[PDB]
């Protein structure tokens, strides 16, 4: 609970490394996912990392190559965007969902219940 | 061809091979389908996978009840294979992303999985019993070889399934996305072919009819036997010399004897779930052990995951070696392996395998330096001796169990004792699930525990096998 984010401006073909720190219940109890909201656009799925980080998924775009990692010790989550472009200059959000049994897609907004504020990565 | 072996079992072993092929080709892609097509939680995907596996393990009770109590077998096999094919059709139909989405897919996949479990639980015992039925009761020596070939077909199907599955889900696009429809349709075609080849041999089989509602008769006989004793304020002969002899005012002797044999074999089998659970805790921890030991091997780099394939291959090598050489050498002398000494020796071999695994773990831990390399770093070898011992235990216990279940079952309930054998695996699997979460022990200390538990289980089975009264 109480997820955060950190990141900023990047070069046209550079890279970024975003943060997501949980400041509440243990980080091992939450499925986490990354979303983006470009200006005047709908929230889009970026990447998802399950509890224990065993299962990972990335959006179809996955502009360049993304990599989501998480250390449940200290509760920090990382996203490595590598080959960014003039596109994807959106506001990136961090979402957390408590472990449970459900049939809703892990790559959808309604699956996640704690959307922390987002960074403002631009290109 | 020559004699002593009917042509029919050709369309029994081939069917079993084709069925195991499809089953292992589908179960392999099941979890990836759940995670990366349906986009399910890890918890939900794992829970659904385990529930499907448990239902598959537990349905052969229903299959055998249907077969023996009614409809006979070769008619329960045919109809449950039709149900299996329908389940495969539904499952492959739910992986098509064109029609519906996220609701049709889930519903169709779950219904197909339910139908697949129903089919498997009812093709499992019935096929083995039906293949055993092709031999005259006097040909008790050809039946054992048939069962060895049946187990060989099972293991070969598993091996080819493992070697061929990654080709189907490798960079194939059904419709703009990863192609799961092919991954589920190839097993469906394999099951269709298995059903076709089994049905092709209809005119050659030896279809025996059912002996009445045997399950209902057995339940009622046991109920009457138990109910008679309750002489709370009376009683002069409730039941003497057995707990069934005075359930004789009804249920003629030909049924009391059958239920007697059934109960004897069930009491003998009581301990086997623990053996199955203990022996199943090797495909997960031995991978952890492998990850801590070198696997270059000089010639070919071996990943710790691939070592799992060494079990089916060693089973394939050992089955003919055991049946044709070792058992013949044993028979050369007066030594008599009575099909219950074989199982006890297999349990001892499994205990030795786990003890050797503990010793290998101890050797791994004792590492000291002279990218730095530990001098005392074991190669991926030294896992061979435990794979040899555990595989010989599986060949002795499993192949002997199928024959013992058939040879010791009354003709009226030949496929119910095969469900009893499969029921032990079903319960043992439940024990693994209930005990998997409880894991806080060292790898070496854990193996020394499983080896000790596997020893105590063998002493209990050996003592009860000593007092077992064989069917006659
Ligand atoms: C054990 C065992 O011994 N004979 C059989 C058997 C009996 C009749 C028909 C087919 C088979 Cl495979 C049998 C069995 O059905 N189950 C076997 C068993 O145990 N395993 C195989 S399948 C499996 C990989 C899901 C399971 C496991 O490792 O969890």
């Amino acid at each position: 609970q109480l997820v955060e984010s950190g990141g900023g401006l990047v070069q046209p073909g550079g890279s970024l490394r975003l943060l997501c720190v949980a400041s509440g219940r243990p980080f091992n109890d939450y499925d986490m996912g990354w979303f983006r909201q470009a200006p005047g656009k709908e929230r889009e799925f970026v990447a998802s990392i399950s509890w224990s980080g065993r299962v990972t998924d990335y959006s179809d775009s996955m502009k360049g190559r993304c990599t989501v990692s998480r250390d449940n010790a200290k509760g920090t989550m990382f996203l490595q965007m590598s080959n960014l472009v003039p596109r994807d200059t959106a506001v990136y959000y961090c979402a957390a969902a408590r472990r449970r049994w459900t049939f809703k897609a892990t790559n959808t907004e309604e699956f996640y219940e704690t959307w922390g504020q987002g960074t403002q990565v631009t290109v | 061809f020559g004699s002593s072996y009917p042509v029919s079992i050709a369309f029994i072993v081939v069917n079993e091979f084709c069925e195991r092929f499809s089953y292992y080709g589908m179960k392999a892609v099941l979890t990836l389908y759940f995670l990366y097509f349906l986009h399910w939680n890890e918890d939900t995907s794992t829970s659904v996978y385990h529930a499907f596996s448990s239902l598959c393990y537990f349905t052969p009770i229903l299959g055998a009840a249907i077969a023996d109590s009614w409809l006979g077998k070769f008619k329960t096999i045919i109809y449950l294979s039709l149900v299996y094919v329908l389940g495969h059709v539904f499952k492959s139909l739910g992986a098509i992303p064109i029609l519906g989405g996220k609701m049709l897919h889930t519903i169709l996949s779950l219904v197909g999985l339910s139908l697949i479990a129903l089919g498997t639980g009812g093709i499992k015992p019935c096929v083995a019993a039906f293949g055993g039925d092709q031999f005259e009761e006097e040909h008790a020596e050809a039946r054992t070889r048939y069962f060895s070939v049946f187990y060989l077909a099972i293991n070969a199907g598993s091996l080819i399934s493992t070697f061929i599955t990654p080709m189907l889900r490798g960079d194939v696009k059904c419709f703009g996305q990863d192609c799961y429809a092919l991954a589920f349709g190839v097993p469906g075609l394999l099951m269709v072919l298995a059903l076709v080849v089994f049905a092709m041999g209809s005119k050659m089989y030896r279809k025996p009819p059912p002996e009445g509602n045997i399950v209902a008769q057995v339940i009622k006989c046991i109920w009457f036997a138990l109910c008679n004793r309750f002489r709370n304020r009376s009683g002069d002969l409730p039941k003497r010399q057995h707990w069934l002899d005075w359930a004789a005012e009804k249920y003629p002797k030909h049924l009391i004897a059958d239920v007697k044999a059934l109960t004897r074999v069930l009491f003998l089998y009581i301990p086997l779930p623990m053996f199955w659970a203990l022996l199943d805790q090797q495909g997960s921890r031995w991978t952890l052990q492998a990850n801590k030991m070198n696997g270059d091997l000089g010639f070919f780099v071996l990943q710790p995951d691939q070592m799992q394939v060494l079990n089916p291959f060693l089973v394939l090598i050992f089955i003919p070696l055991f049946d044709l050489v070792i058992y013949r050498l044993i028979s050369k002398c007066r030594i008599n392996f009575s099909s219950l000494r074989k199982m006890a020796v297999g349990m001892i071999l499994a205990c030795l395998a786990f003890a050797v695994a503990a010793l290998v773990e101890t050797k791994i831990n004792g590492m000291i330096h002279p990218e730095d390399i530990p001098v005392n770093k074991l190669s991926i070898a030294w896992q061979l001796p435990q794979y040899v011992l555990v595989t010989a235990a599986e060949v002795m216990f499993s192949v002997t169990g199928l024959e013992f279940s058939y040879s010791q079952a009354p003709s009226s309930m030949k496929s119910v004792l095969q469900a009893a054998w499969l029921l032990t695996v079903a319960v043992g699997n439940i024990i693994v699930l209930v005990v998997a979460q409880f894991s806080g022990l060292a790898q070496w200390a854990e193996f020394v525990l499983f080896s000790c538990l596997l020893l105590v289980v063998c002493l209990i089975f050996s003592v009860m096998a000593y007092y077992y009264v064989p069917l006659k």
